[PDB]
C-alpha cells in the first residue's frame, strides 16, 4: 500500500489500535511508576522495554503512517508522496507528534508521551462508523474514562500515602497487600463518593480527601449524565414513534373513531416501523443532498419507470422527477387499492408485496395477481378532469408498499418539460 | 396452522416461555451457589426443570410453526417456516440451550446445578416478550420501570450469588469481609445465607458502601469490580429514568416554551393587557382541556387511506347534511372530508362579520354559534353540532347579490370547534368531478334564486 | 350558582381542600406509628380531624357544584353536575374518603388512626392542585422544586414512619437495627422519636447508608427494599431536576447551536472578519434584547383567529395612518396587516439605496430611519416609528416617472425594527378587494400628480 | 459620556464589580461565624470592606452612565439615565447595600462583620457578569461548569459556616456531632476550623455522608434538612452535567441519527451496495469537513438584511466574473446571488449529461469538474474553482441551434461545492429588469453567433 485512506481502510485502524494501546501504556503506567515503588532496578529493564516498544510504534507511526495518509483537498483526493508527507508536516498532528517524542529514569520525564492523544480521537472515530450500533462503545469509553479517572486518584493517593509516611495514620495506607488495588479501593470509595473509608486526621488528609470527594461528586455526575444521554440518543426513536403512535390514539379516542379503523391504525404503525424503522421516508430525503437523493431515486424506481411504455422516448431528466415525486404508501391486507369506478388520478410501482386484481362475476376472483417491480394505472395520468375511471377493482394481497404518483405531481413536473409534454399528451390522443 | 407473531397468542406463548427464562436465569444460579437451597428442595427443582424443559421444547416447536412475513405474506408452510429457523442463530441458542446436561449429575452429583447454565440462552424469549410488552401495554413508564427494577433486582440476585460463592470459595467466617461461620445457628440458616448476600449486593451494586471492607486482595479486587458494576448499574439506572421524565415532560416542556415565546414575543410588540390575557385563557384552555395537538401534525404521517377513512368517520355525517353536498360523489365527499381544516373559536369570538369576504364553508363540530345583528346584543338563531354557514360564498356563484361576502355576523358563545372548507380547497377537490362542480353551481344557483339574491 | 373550573375561585378552593389533604397524608401515618403523638395531642387531633372532614363534604358539595364544559359552555343545570359528579370515579373516592371510621375508635381504640386512612383518597384535590398551580404561577421552575421537595419530605416522613412501626413491631431494642429502647431519658422522647426515624429515613431513601445494619432477616428484607425504593427515588429527583435544567435553558442551547452553525458557516465560506463580527454583534443583540425567535414560528403556534387578533392589536392603528390606506375596508386592513413581514436593520444599515427597486413598503414600528444624501453623512429627514415609505412603490401606476425605484437611501440610524408589505402580498391582498385596488391605484394617481410626478 | 451596556467596556466594569460582591457573598458570614479569622486579619477586613464600598459607589455611578436601548438608539441625555436607574428595584437594593451599618461596630463590637450582610444585596451584578459571561465566551461549556463548580462551592462555604455555627452555639465538643474543643492545638487551629467544616459541608451536601452521627434533637433537625438541601444539589450538578454532555454532542447525534436514518433507507429499499459506499463516503466527508447542516437551514435564522451581506460577501465577486453578468447593474446581480442554491456533488458524480435540458448555470466553489466525452476516460478541459457553465443556456436566444440542450457531459472529478442559478430565478429576478434582460439576451446573442 504505497497510499492508504484513513476513512476507509481497517489496516489503519488497527495500526490505530496500536497506537492507542502504546499511548494507553504511557498513560497509564507513568503514574504508576512515578507513585508506586514497582519501577525496581531489579525490573527496570522491563519497563525500559515497553517504553522503547511505545516510542518504535510512535516513530512508525510518524515515519510510515502518517506519512501516506491520503486527504482531501479542495474536495480531490491527493494520491502521490510529495503532496501527503508534506500536508502532513502543516496539520496540528505532526506538530503535536513532535512533542510526543521529545526526550525533555525519571518516569515523569515521558509526559510528553502522553500528548499523542491525537491517534485516539481519530480512533475513536473510526469505531463510529466501522461498527454499527455505536453507544455500546461510547459507555466503554466513559468507563474507561472511569477507569483511568480512578487510576490516577489510586496513584495520587499512595503519593499522598507515602509522602505524609506509610501507615502512619488511619487514613493513609497502611503498607500491607499488592499497593495498587488497596490504592484503587480507596478511589473507587472516594470518586464515586460511597464512603467507608477511615477518616482524614491531619490537615494535608482533609484537603486532599475534601477535593477527591468534590472531584468525585463531578466524576460521578459524568458517568451518570454520560449514561443518561446514551439512553436518550438510544430510544429518541422509539420515543417519537411511541408519542406519535399515542397522539394519533389520544386523536382517534377523542373524536370517538370505532376500533376497526383505530385497529388498522395501529397495525399501520407497528408494521411500518418495525419495516422501515421510519414513519415518513420524505422526512430524511430532504435533508440529504439534491444530488443524493436524486441518485438513491434512481437506485430505487428508474430500473422500473423506464421499463413501462407510457413513457417511452420522453426527457431523461423528467423521468428523474417523477422519481423524486414518488410517495411510498403502505397498504394494509384487503385493502382497495383502486375501487371499480373511481377517479383514475394515480399510477402505482409495487415496491414490496403483491397486490390482486379483482373480476369475474360479482368481483372477488383474481384474475391476476401483480408482484413487485410491476406498474399499474399508469393510464390514469394522461386524463384531465377526471377523466379516467378505474375499470376493476384492485386489492392489496398484505402488506403492500406502492411508490405513488398521482396526476397533479406529473402535471406539476410536465410544465418544466415541452418537448414530453407534447409526446406523452401524444400518446394518449392516440389510443383514444 | 401458523402462529402469527402480532397476534395474542404468540403474546402468550411469550409469556408462557418468559417464567421458564425467569426461574433458569434466578434460580439455577442460586442452587449453584447455594448448596443449602439445592439440596434441600431437589424434588422441587427436579420437577421444575423438567417442565422448564418441556416447555423449551414446546417454544422450538412453536419457532417452528411461527410465521414471518414476506413480501407481506405470513409464511404458512412448514418446510420454509422451519428452514427459516434453522438458519437463524436462535435455533443454535435453543439448540445449546437444550443440550442434556442432566446427564452430568451421574457425574458430578447433585450438588451441581450450575451443568444447567446453558439454559439461560433462552434470554432472547424473555427479552422479546418484554419488549412486545412495552408495546401493549397502556403505562409504558409503569412497565418501564417495573422492567427496569426487576433487571436490577435480577443483578443484584446474581451478584448475590457471587458474593456467596466467593464467601465459599475463601472460607466462611475465615475474615471480617466473607459471610460468616454457617455453623452459627443464626448465619447458618439459609433464608439468612441468601437474605444477607443479597443485603450485601445491594449496597455494593448501589455505590452505598456500608458493608465490612475487604481484607484479602482477592476480596479488594472482587469489590472494586462489583462497585464498578454497580457504578455502571446507577448510571444506567439513573439515565432510563431521567430519558423518562424526560420524556413525559416533553409535550409540557414544548408547549410551556410556546406560551413563554409568544409572551416574549408580546412583551417586543407591546400587546394590550386584555388580548395578552384573551391569548393567556386560550392556552389555558389548551392545556386544560387536552387540545394542545394539531390535527395536521398529528396525522401528517398516516397514509391517504387511513387518514381518509378517519376523516371519513368523523366528518362524513355532517358532510352528507349540507344541502349543496346531498347528491355529491363518494370520492368527491372523501376529498371534501380529506379537506377540512379544523378551528377553534373562544367564547365571543366573531368567525365572520357582515361584509367580510367569504372565503371558506364552516362546519360545526363542537360548540354554539349565534348569528346576531351589527350591535351583537340580539341574537337571530342559534346554530349547533351538524349546522354550516358559508356554502354559498365557496360555490362563488355568478350574478349573486351578496358577492363572495359574509350576509350576517356569526359568533362563538362559547368555545366552537369548527371545520372550514376554503373555496381553494373546494376547487381543489372537484377539479376531478367537473360533473359534480356543474351540480354545485348548479344547486347554488337553485338556492340564490329561492330565497331571491341572485 | 356554578364554580367556574378554570377561574381562580376554583384554584383558591382547591388550595383550601389541598390543606386537609395534606395533612390528612402527613400525619395519618405519623399518629398512627407514633402513638405518644395520637395520644399525647388527642383532643388538637380531635378538632384538626373535624375540619378536616368539613372541609371534605365542602369539597364534595363543591364538586357537585364545579361546571363541566359542553358544547363549549359551561354546564348550570344542577341535576346535570349531580349525575356528571356521581358518573365518576371521583364521587365514589370521596365517598370511600368520607367513610365514617370515627366510629371504630370505640371498637379497636383510641390509639389506632390507622381508620382515619381513606382520608388519604382525597389525593386528587392535591394533585390537581399543584397542576394548576404549575400551569398557573409565574414561577414554574421554583414551583416544580417546591413540589418535589414536598413529595420527598413526605416519602421520607412515611418511611420515617414505617421504620418507627417496624422498630415497635420487632420491639424497641431488641437489637442494634431498630429504634432504640423507648424507657430511655434522651430516645424515649415523641420528638427524638421523629426525628431519629426522620433521619434515618433521610440516610436510607438518599442512599447514604451509615444506619446500623440489620440483625433479623425481615430487617435486612425491609433494608434491601427501602434503599432499593431510595434509589429510585434519588434517581426520579436527579431525572425532574435535569429534565428541567434542560428546559430552563432549552432555549439557551438552541440559540448556541444556531449561532454556532452560523460560524461553521462563516469559517467554510471564508465570510471576511468584519461580516463574522457583525453577525456575532447582532446575535448578541438578540439575545440581550430578548428578541431571538422569530416572529412568524412564534405566531404559528396561534390560531389563525388569535393571530389575526394579535396582528391586529399591533399594526391597524400605524397601518390605518397610511395615506394611501387612510379610507378603507375593515377586511382589506386586516389582510394587509397579516401580510407584514418583520424586518429588523442594525445601525447604520441601508434599508433602500438611490436607484434600488423598490418592491416593498416599510413601516416603522420603532427605531429612527435617516433619508441621508449620497454621500452617506448627510440626512435629509429622521422618520421615527410610525412613519412609512415606499407606499407609492408598491401600487403599479401606468405613466409614473420614478418607476418601481428608490429615489432617496434610506439608512438605519440604531437598531430599527420595522415591517415591510412587499407589491406582491398588497395584490393578492388586493385581489379579493377590486373595487379597493381601484382606488389605491387613484390615490395613487392623483397623489402623483399633486407632488407633479406622472 | 455614556457606557454601552453590550461593550467591553461594561464587561470589563461588570468584572470589576464582581469581585467586591464575590467577597462579600464569600467572606462576610466566614469572618461572621469564625471568629478567629475576623480578629486575626482586621486591619486587612477593613481595607477590603472600604475598597469594595468604594466600587460600590463607583457601581452606582456607573448604572447612572450605562445607557438604554430605545428607539433603536443608545440613550446619552444624563437625567434619561438617572431616572431610568432610579425607577428600577436595582436602585433601592444599591442603596441598601451600602447604608452605613458599619456604625454598629462601634456599638456590637468588632467581631460582628454580619451588619455587612446588606452587601449581598448586590448579586445581581454578580449574575449579570455571569450571564454576559456565557454570552462572549468562546467557550459556554467550560465557563459552565466553573460557574456551576463556583456556586456549588459559596453554597458549601456558607454551609460549612453554618454548621461552624451551630457547633458554637452548641458549644464546641459537648457532644461528638459539633465541631470539637478549639482549646486543642490541633482543633483550635483557624486553617483546620475553616477545612474540617468545609469537609463536613462538602460530606453533608453532596449525600456523601462520613460524618459523626448527630446526638441532640436540633442536630438531627439540621442533617436531616441539610441532607434534603445536598440531595437538591447534587441532582442539580448531576442535571447541570447532563445537559452539558447532551449539548455538547448534539449536533453529533443529529448527524448520527440522519446517517442511521439513511443506513436503514438503503438497507430497507435494497439499495445496491456502491451507492451505500458511495452515500456513507459522502456523509464521512461533509461531516469531516463540517458541511453537515443545509445552508438553507442554516441562513434562514439570520435576518434578510445578514443573509443577503453574507451572500453577496462570498457569491457577488465571483458572479462579476460570469462574462453575460459583467455588464450587469450593481443592484440586479444582488437578487442573482440570492437566488444561488448551494449544489454538492460526489466524485464521479454527472451534474449534467448531453442532450439534457439546461435550466440551470453552476458556479464552482470549492471542486473539479471534468467536460466528459460520453465514456467518462477523457476530458476537453478540467474546470477549477471560480469557473462557470451554463451561463447562455439560462438566456432565451431564438435561433440557437443548441439551445435549451447541454452540449456536453459534466462529471465531479471529486467533492465538488457548487451554486447553480436556474433560467426561472433568472426570469422573475429579469422581470424588474427589463432593459438588463434585453441587454443580457443581445450579449447571449452576441456570444452566440461569434
Ligand atoms: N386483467 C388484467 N391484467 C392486468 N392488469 C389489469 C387487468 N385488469 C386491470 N388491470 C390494471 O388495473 C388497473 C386498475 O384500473 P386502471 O383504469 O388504472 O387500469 C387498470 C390496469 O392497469
Ligand atoms: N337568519 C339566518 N338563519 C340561519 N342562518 C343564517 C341566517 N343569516 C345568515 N345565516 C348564515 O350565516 C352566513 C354568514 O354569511 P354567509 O354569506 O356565509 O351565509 C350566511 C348563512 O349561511
Ligand atoms: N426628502 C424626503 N423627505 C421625506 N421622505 C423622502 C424624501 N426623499 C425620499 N423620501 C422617502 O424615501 C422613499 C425611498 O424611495 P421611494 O420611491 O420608496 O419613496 C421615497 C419617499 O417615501
Ligand atoms: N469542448 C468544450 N470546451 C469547453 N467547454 C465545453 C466544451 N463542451 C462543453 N463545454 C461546456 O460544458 C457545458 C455543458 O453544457 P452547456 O450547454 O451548459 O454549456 C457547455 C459548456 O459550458
Amino acid at each position: 500500500p504505497q497510499s492508504i485512506d484513513p476513512l476507509t481502510n481497517l489496516m489503519y485502524v488497527l495500526w490505530l489500535f496500536f497506537v492507542v494501546m502504546a499511548w494507553n501504556w504511557n498513560c497509564w503506567l507513568i503514574p504508576v511508576r512515578w507513585a508506586f515503588p514497582y519501577q525496581t532496578p531489579d525490573n527496570i529493564h522491563h519497563w525500559l522495554l515497553m517504553d522503547y516498544l511505545c516510542d518504535l510504534i510512535y516513530f512508525l507511526d510518524i515515519t510510515v503512517f502518517q506519512t501516506r495518509l491520503q486527504f482531501v483537498r479542495g474536495g480531490d483526493i491527493i494520491t502521490d508522496k510529495k503532496d501527503m508527507r508534506n500536508n502532513y508536516l502543516k496539520s496540528r498532528r505532526f506538530k503535536m507528534d513532535l512533542l510526543s517524542l521529545l526526550p525533555l529514569v525519571n518516569p515523569l520525564l515521558r509526559l510528553p508521551r502522553c500528548l499523542k492523544y491525537m491517534a485516539f480521537f481519530e480512533f475513536n472515530s473510526r469505531l463510529e462508523s466501522i461498527l454499527s450500533k455505536a453507544y455500546v462503545y461510547r459507555v466503554i469509553r466513559t468507563t474507561a474514562y472511569l477507569l483511568y479517572s480512578l487510576h490516577l486518584n489510586s496513584c495520587l493517593y499512595y503519593w499522598a500515602s507515602a509522602y505524609q509516611g506509610l501507615g502512619s495514620t488511619h487514613w493513609v495506607y497502611d503498607g500491607v497487600g499488592n499497593s495498587y488495588i488497596r490504592c484503587y479501593y480507596f478511589a473507587v470509595k472516594t470518586l464515586i463518593t460511597i464512603g467507608g473509608l477511615p477518616d482524614p486526621k491531619t490537615l494535608f488528609e482533609i484537603v486532599f480527601q475534601l477535593l477527591n470527594y468534590f472531584t468525585g461528586v463531578f466524576a460521578f455526575s459524568v458517568m451518570i449524565g454520560q449514561m443518561r444521554d446514551v439512553v436518550g440518543a438510544a430510544t429518541a426513536g422509539q420515543t417519537y414513534y411511541r408519542s406519535c403512535m399515542d397522539s394519533t390514539v389520544k386523536y382517534m379516542n377523542f373524536y370517538k373513531i370505532p376500533k376497526s379503523v383505530q385497529n388498522r391504525v395501529k397495525t399501520w404503525y407497528e408494521y411500518t416501523w418495525h419495516s422501515q424503522g421510519m414513519l415518513d421516508e420524505s422526512e430524511l430525503m430532504v435533508q440529504l443532498p439534491d444530488k443524493m437523493r436524486l441518485d438513491l431515486a434512481i437506485d430505487v424506481n428508474y430500473n422500473i419507470v423506464s421499463k413501462v411504455a407510457l413513457f417511452q422516448g420522453c426527457d431523461r431528466q423528467m423521468i428523474f422527477d417523477m422519481l423524486k415525486r414518488l410517495r411510498s404508501v403502505v397498504y394494509l391486507p384487503n385493502d382497495y387499492v383502486c375501487k371499480k369506478g373511481e377517479i383514475g388520478r394515480e399510477m402505482y410501482i409495487i415496491q414490496a408485496g403483491q397486490v390482486q386484481v379483482l373480476g369475474g362475476p360479482d368481483g372477488k376472483s383474481v384474475l391476476v395477481t401483480l408482484k413487485a417491480g410491476s406498474v399499474f394505472g399508469e393510464i390514469s395520468l394522461l386524463a384531465v378532469g377526471g377523466g379516467n375511471r378505474r375499470t376493476a377493482n384492485v386489492v392489496a394481497h398484505g402488506f403492500t408498499n406502492l411508490f405513488i404518483l398521482d396526476k397533479k405531481d406529473l402535471n406539476e413536473i410536465l410544465v418544466h418539460y415541452p418537448e414530453s409534454q407534447k409526446l406523452l399528451r401524444k400518446k394518449a390522443r392516440r389510443m383514444l | 396452522v401458523v402462529i402469527d407473531p402480532s397476534g395474542n397468542t404468540y403474546y402468550n406463548w411469550l409469556f408462557c416461555i418468559t417464567l421458564p427464562v425467569m426461574y433458569n436465569w434466578t434460580m439455577v444460579i442460586a442452587r449453584a451457589c447455594f448448596d443449602e437451597l439445592q439440596s434441600d428442595y431437589l424434588e422441587y427443582w427436579l420437577i421444575l426443570d423438567y417442565v422448564s424443559d418441556i416447555v423449551y421444547l414446546i417454544d422450538m416447536f412453536v419457532r417452528t410453526r411461527t410465521g414471518y412475513l414476506e413480501q407481506g405474506l405470513l409464511v404458512k408452510e412448514e418446510l420454509k417456516l422451519i428452514n427459516k429457523y434453522k438458519s437463524n442463530l436462535q435455533f443454535k441458542l435453543d439448540v445449546l440451550s437444550l443440550i442434556p446436561t442432566d446427564l452430568l449429575y451421574f457425574k458430578l452429583g447433585w450438588n451441581y446445578p450450575e451443568i444447567r447454565l446453558n439454559r439461560l440462552l433462552r434470554f432472547s424469549r424473555m427479552f422479546e416478550f418484554f419488549q412486545r410488552t412495552e408495546t401493549r401495554t397502556n403505562y409504558p413508564n409503569i412497565f418501564r420501570i417495573s422492567n427496569l427494577v426487576m433487571y436490577i433486582v435480577i443483578i443484584i440476585h446474581w451478584n448475590a450469588c457471587v458474593f456467596y460463592s466467593i464467601s465459599k470459595a475463601i472460607g466462611f467466617g475465615n475474615d471480617t469481609w466473607v459471610y460468616p461461620d454457617i455453623n452459627d445457628p443464626e448465619f447458618g440458616r439459609l433464608a439468612r445465607k441468601y437474605v444477607y448476600s443479597l443485603y450485601w449486593s445491594t449496597l455494593t451494586l448501589t455505590t452505598i458502601g456500608e458493608t465490612p471492607p475487604p481484607v484479602r486482595d482477592s476480596e479488594y479486587v472482587f469489590v472494586v469490580v462489583d462497585f464498578l458494576i454497580g457504578v455502571l448499574i446507577f448510571a444506567t439506572i439513573v439515565g432510563n429514568i431521567g430519558s423518562m421524565i424526560s420524556n413525559m415532560n416533553a409535550a409540557r416542556a414544548e408547549f410551556q416554551a410556546r406560551i413563554d415565546a409568544i409572551k416574549q414575543y408580546m412583551h417586543f410588540r407591546n400587546v394590550s393587557k386584555d388580548m395578552e390575557k384573551r391569548v393567556i385563557k386560550w392556552f389555558d384552555y389548551l392545556w386544560t382541556n387536552k387540545k394542545t395537538v394539531d390535527e395536521k401534525e398529528v396525522l401528517k404521517y398516516l397514509p391517504d387511506k387511513l387518514r381518509a377513512e378517519i376523516a371519513i368517520n368523523v366528518h362524513l355525517d355532517t358532510l352528507k347534511k349540507v344541502r349543496i353536498f346531498a347528491d355529491c360523489e363518494a370520492g368527491l365527499l372523501v376529498e371534501l372530508v380529506l379537506k377540512l381544516q379544523p378551528q377553534v373559536y373562544s367564547p365571543g369570538d366573531y368567525i365572520c362579520k357582515k361584509g367580510d369576504i367569504g372565503r371558506e364553508m364552516y362546519i360545526i363540530k363542537e360548540g354554539k354559534l349565534a348569528v346576531v345583528a351589527d350591535d351583537g346584543v340580539t341574537q337571530f338563531v342559534v346554530l349547533s353540532d351538524g349546522s354550516y354557514f358559508g356554502e354559498i360564498s365557496i360555490l362563488n356563484i355568478k350574478g349573486s347579490k351578496a358577492g363572495n361576502r359574509r350576509t350576517a355576523n356569526i359568533k362563538s358563545i362559547g368555545y366552537s370547534d369548527l371545520f372550514c372548507l376554503s373555496k381553494d380547497d373546494l376547487m381543489e377537490a372537484l377539479t376531478e368531478y367537473p360533473d359534480a362542480k356543474t351540480m354545485l353551481e348548479e344547486k347554488g344557483k337553485q338556492i340564490l334564486m329561492k330565497d331571491g339574491l341572485l
